[PDB]
């Protein structure tokens, strides 16, 4: 790997610099290098990893949606034939997106998840596994579509089971996991009622635990609770 | 769009 | 070149798709491929080329400034030593930026400028040559700094001479050339009085020609005139 | 910042 000659600490330092410079591809490459050193990741390091790839794949997903919409229009009644270019370029972006997802899933499988024993790390990584299979599912159209969806579901479900046993209802990792699993239900699994039930129960159980929290923890938790509420307002 | 985090 | 097997028209079509998807690195690679087909570029094609590389290099310049500011702070009195990482990563971004500038200047020299005979193409390309030497000048610190600056000046000056002979004072290419040459004077050449004089004379001569224009041309010209005015307000 | 185009 091109980062094999750089110190772990230097990779982390440069990931933080890249973030400040909004250079998220660089940030992701630095954090990939840090993971490949083979040591477990601290809480701060896990979040650098997730921030970096979330931004990279987020831009790819937005580009894919633009191109897929152009492509769908070209296949409407009365649309002039324009050749293979739209499909080719949508395919190019799609392939790069899948490559990023595969890279993340590879890091999780070699060997972040198997070494993660604390709830905060294990739930975090299993949420990531669910998220990146969900991104694969968004672009999937072939024979593997159902297996991709079930891989997302299975990872989210393992993370939910651990989070409910090991974390309080206001824990921000637990809350963000539930938010994204509810999006999975609504957007991927064709299960809007499950999505709505999960978001509401998650919100209500967190609300009832806020009284235990400091001011700073209260701010962290209510921020994600508001995202649950925003989705419920969109979906109902 | 759906909100995720 | 990786685009050597794609039709010129397909490269242009995909550049326009990449722009819609805000995929400016892709857009630039497609337009580089189109240039390397060896045919002259239409007005619309020249602007696709400039839009693409302007966005790529614009992001690199912004990242470089963030990192250069961190680096300068680390060299202040009382700053804790943090190792070579800040300098290394600033150097990495700087090198990639210079590579993009060299690529553009290479396209202009092989062979866009020598085939450009109409004022609208020749001034456009010479403005680009001035712009990308100016971006090299922004990061230059060595023995070649003065020659880089003079290369920017020389290209801008040739473009100005042609534009004043061959174009009306409201021509948007002429106006944008003058805007950027005034920025060169202010920011690169340590000549704020020259910058201010150029911007004011350019603005006033355009103002006096607006009466000749259609509504649509009037909108194109006044838009760039407002940028001259914004700079004058900042500089005076 | 300086305005350019
Ligand atoms: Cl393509
Ligand atoms: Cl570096
Ligand atoms: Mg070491
Ligand atoms: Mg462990
Ligand atoms: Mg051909
Ligand atoms: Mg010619």
């Amino acid at each position: 790997g091109a980062m094999g000659s750089m110190e772990r600490a230097s990779l982390i330092q440069k990931a933080k610099l890249a973030e400040q410079a909004e250079r998220y591809e660089d940030m992701a490459a630095f954090m990939k290098g840090a993971v490949e050193k083979g040591e477990e990741l601290s809480c701060e390091e896990r979040n650098l990893l997730s921030v970096a790839y979330k931004n990279v794949v987020g831009g790819q997903r937005a580009a894919w949606r633009v191109l897929s919409s152009i492509e769908q229009k070209s296949n409407e009644e009365g649309s002039e034939e324009k050749g293979p270019e739209v499909r080719e370029y949508r395919e190019k972006v799609e392939t790069e997106l899948q490559g990023v997802c595969d890279t993340v899933l590879g890091l999780l499988d070699s060997h972040l998840i198997k070494e993660a024993g604390d709830a905060e790390s294990r739930v975090f990584y299993l949420k990531m596994k669910g998220d990146y299979y969900r991104y694969l599912a968004e672009v999937a159209t072939g024979d593997d579509k159902k297996r991709i969806i079930d891989s997302a579901r299975s990872a989210y479900q393992e993370a939910m089971d651990i989070s409910k046993k090991e974390m309080p209802p206001t824990n921000p990792i637990r809350l963000g996991l539930a938010l994204n699993f509810s999006v999975f239900h609504y957007e991927i699994a064709n299960s809007p009622e499950e999505a709505i039930s999960l978001a509401k129960t998650t919100f209500d159980e967190a609300m009832a635990d806020l009284h235990t929290l400091s001011e700073d923890s209260y701010k962290d938790s209510t921020l994600i609770m508001q995202l649950l509420r925003d989705n419920l307002t969109l979906w109902t | 769009v759906n909100l995720s985090i």
